[PDB]
């Protein structure tokens, strides 16, 4: 239609062991669409989310991020692809030896930003997730559903064009999982697509978002 | 043409499935023609005599 | 049960009218043959009395 | 659109008791579509699946299978309609007195096939369902979710153009029910439509397939 | 498309306390559409259902009921807006001091109808809900899921153009909740839209109706 | 304790194929207890329910019904064991060519009863299930949820001391399944134990009854 | 009663931040009992499972493993406490640079075993989980549901007296989660207690096992 943010054509991903993680995945996602990527355990859910970030390269087909083809993206341009992609995993990748403030301020230092610029954005980002007045404590002494809230805060910093959630809230309570999902909806409202991959049954059943149902590497059925 | 081979196989395996009842029925069908046959023989032999 | 399954799968009306047709024809032929053999042996046994 | 495989127009089915099993059911199914037929107990779910196979004739309206109208299909042409339709019920209709090999090989003998032709296809069909090396045992000594796997194997033999599942996995475990559903998706991938009627809540809620919600004989609401 | 029965444009509702109940709600509903309005507790679900009846006026945007704009509907014309709207709440608003017959016959007396006209319609309306031979008893001695059935009977009287259900069956059993939903589907079949707002997970998951997912005042995501 | 209506010792059931259907299933049920028998598909849920009716004999262990041993019950005495057992299956075994009135009066004539006696009991039994004024019609004309209702009506005739249900409401709606379960409570109130074996998850989670979990032939635990 | 395998007195665990992770958790577990430890995220479910392994020491109260007190177990004796404990975590801790055969033979060589002895036990352990003929391949080549299966295989080597599971099947499908739970029953049958701590709702509702509810550090109730 317009400028499809994410677009697969005939993407396949066969690993060095000779087994098929994906087979003929074809879909596109509009700039603002929120979708769920469900499927069983052995289906290429996190494999699909890996190709978007450029962590892994497809064995066939093509991938279009924004307007640029990233099928054979050069290794020099990869770090600038992931700067527009927010990445949240099942577990937080927090650096537990360092304060939350700097642990959230990492992406701005990566891109290169003023010291005072960093102060303003991380304070705002720590406020949208509702975790201000927590910037001085270390990740170890925050509670379990509170470390993940920083992981979203780190991702949302630098205004990513897309959040890729790889089974978030997999080790979170049902009451906490809904809160995280209301957070993702908060970002999706303004301008940013979401591709939350998940296993939860009562989380996708309460929302009317597009569901992508991977099954042995085959992507969409409905 | 291959259809009339499962036909023969099924019919034969059905007749052999219950040999008790099968033998009983072929016996009682044998009786029902036996006497007509023998009475035709006593028809022809007295006709010749 | 086999007839019902065959009809459901899509067996024609002539497929079901077959094992039986051949079964009945074979049964009649075998019965007539056995009956004739028994009649012949019994008349030849009564030949001893005659 | 193209060549709608299944199409109802204003189909109604009133039985000899004078009660309405269906009333004005109108829908169509593309050649490859996978859909779920849900509804309460007294709704004409299995009645709808009966009209497609020609087991029952509508009291009104018309039914189109592939390109041919089968509303008043002649009794001579009915056996050739069901040869393109795979039928799976809640319980297996397996012939328990005969080996699984022949119990699966029945549809080819119905159509008329070479003895060696039968050997190849049933071996393949028993392999897609994953039940090879089981062809010599009788249906009685296979486990409960294993007899049903043959029933799908018998249906998938002769490459049916449509599988009609009448509440399969109704007497199966939740872990086994998902496995059967991944089997149906396996066939739907290549070329064959599926109209799985079901009661399960967590089976249709994990997939993004079209749902047909019968209610007192009225077919679609969403 | 045609004549959208309900249509919001950029509707917002800020209360005297200065908090946002809705923010930029935009949707339309065709004359016959059945939809579910889900969302968390603090989302403007019953606020959205209040604007349609004219109980509350939007702080911004416009609302179109049938073909007429009701954004600033004059207080003289409000009673004739609600006469086309059926209203069902979580709890019955039954007048417990008066017989069910008259408690159901109220809307006709409101509009002005013949005494014999009232007799015919309330008897029919008490029959569609299946609650005839109950017209002489008082609401107190009917069972819990039986008072609500009158509340639907009172609403369906006078043939409303739309039923607005505000979390009905919230204090009803799961077996009873499904029965009430089959009642709403019964009315939706003929000509009348439904906007059932609800919290139930297994009630909307068994049907294929449009789901509107309010979240902090933002209306649709899927 | 008192008189355990059903009691299993270290019991096992290996079929002709040499596979273990049950293994060491020990438990006891008081006269009035309602319990749920849950498990996966490969667990001997129906086999456990089959040993109680005498349909199958254990390969080991001992089974006591009421106060009598039925581990090696003679084929002469089985028909009187099944007269105190109500048997409800997933698929109703109603006789399709016979009216409901005669399809529910079968258990009475089995023991032998007067024509007036048969009329009174089946009419009461057909009213507890709520299917009265339906007895003259054939089972094919009833809905999928009333044919089962006749099945329980047939089981409860003759006042069995125990009701055995083999995954009932498996082909029934969730709204109907609760109604059938409320029927079995109506019976468990007075004098009949119930051993509902089921796969359902939202039917057994709304009650506080004893749950017997079978995993690969090993009970409870 | 007899010899309570795990017993907690009025126990508490306050971390260096001055916050209460546990508070007054008292319970006991028989040798053979299978129980579920449920709770919200802020409840010390993993902290409770950490005190049993000696990974963390209680700030108050007393903890008994088998018949011995381990409240203030010396750092010399901890490695022999963890040799009778099977530890399964949500995320498998498999060594990614080493084959499955050597990734499951680690517990055996810890205590010290013969090469023939190591071969026999790991082969049997890799067969109970059903992952035989897979031992020569690296964990990265297995699916997300078999890497965990090796994790239980590693835990069950050396025949631990207790299996502690910290939200296993959290990243596993519902079909796979039941299969893993059927594995833990296979072990709870013979001699090993299980303390499955999980968030799941349709895995613990299909069983009749003891449920230990933790709410803000307060157990059961
Ligand atoms: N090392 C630590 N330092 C400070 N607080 C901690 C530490 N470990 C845990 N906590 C706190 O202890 C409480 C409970 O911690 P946990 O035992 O991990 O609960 P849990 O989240 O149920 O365990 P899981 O999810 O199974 S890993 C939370 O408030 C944590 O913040
Ligand atoms: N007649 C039989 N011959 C051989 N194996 C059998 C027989 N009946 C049952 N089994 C096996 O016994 C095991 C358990 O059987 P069942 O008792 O039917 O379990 P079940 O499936 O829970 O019962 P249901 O579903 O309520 S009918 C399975 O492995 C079956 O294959
Ligand atoms: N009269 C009022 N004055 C001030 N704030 C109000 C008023 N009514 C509602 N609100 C607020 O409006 C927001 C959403 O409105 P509600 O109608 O309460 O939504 P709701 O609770 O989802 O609807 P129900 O009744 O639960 S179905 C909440 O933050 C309420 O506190
Ligand atoms: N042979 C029949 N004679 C009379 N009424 C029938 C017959 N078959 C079905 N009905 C009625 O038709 C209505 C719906 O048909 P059914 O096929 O029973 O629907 P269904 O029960 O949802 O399908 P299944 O088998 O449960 S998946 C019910 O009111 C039945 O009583
Ligand atoms: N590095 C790898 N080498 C070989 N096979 C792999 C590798 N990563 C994944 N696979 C296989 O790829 C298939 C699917 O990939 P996965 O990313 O594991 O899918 P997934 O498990 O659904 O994603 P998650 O992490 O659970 S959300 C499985 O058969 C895996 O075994």
């Amino acid at each position: 239609s317009g400028l499809v943010m994410i677009r697969f054509e005939h993407v396949s991903k066969a690993y060095l062991g000779g087994r098929q993680a994906l087979q003929g995945v074809t879909f596109h996602m509009q700039p603002g669409e929120m979708a769920f990527l469900t499927g069983h355990s052995g289906a290429g859910k996190s494999t699909l989310l890996k190709l978007i970030c450029g962590i892994e390269r497809p064995s066939a087909g093509k991938i279009w991020f924004s307007g640029h083809d990233i099928t054979r993206l050069k290794n020099r341009e990869v770090p600038f692809l992931r700067r527009q992609i927010g990445m949240i995993f099942q577990d937080h990748h927090l650096l537990m030896d360092r304060t939350v403030y700097d642990n959230v301020a990492i992406p701005l230092i990566i891109a290169g930003a003023s010291g005072d610029d960093i102060r303003r954005r991380v304070s705002a980002a720590l406020d949208k997730v509702g975790l201000l007045d927590k910037a001085k404590n270390f990740p170890i002494q925050l509670s379990g559903g509170e470390q993940q809230r920083v992981g979203i805060a780190r991702a949302v910093v630098n205004k990513p064009a897309v959040l890729l959630a790889d089974e978030p809230t997999g080790n979170l309570d049902d009451a906490l999982s809904e809160g995280i999902l209301r957070l993702f909806e908060e970002f999706n409202r303004v301008g940013v697509t979401v591709l939350m991959a998940t296993h939860d049954i009562n989380l996708i059943s309460r929302r009317s978002y597009r569901m992508l149902t991977l099954s042995d590497g085959h992507l969409h059925g409905g | 043409n291959e259809q009339v081979r499962y036909a023969f196989h099924g019919a034969l395996q059905d007749l052999k499935s219950k040999p008790f009842a099968t033998f009983l029925t072929v016996m009682v069908i044998a009786i029902s023609l036996t006497l007509p046959s023998v009475c035709y023989m006593v028809y022809k032999n007295v006709n010749q005599a | 049960d086999s007839i019902n399954v065959q009809k459901l799968i899509g067996a024609t009306d002539g497929f079901i009218l077959r094992p039986f047709l051949y079964g009945g024809a074979l049964l009649g032929f075998s019965g007539a043959l056995l009956s004739l053999i028994l009649s012949e042996i019994l008349v030849l046994r009564l030949s001893s009395a005659v």
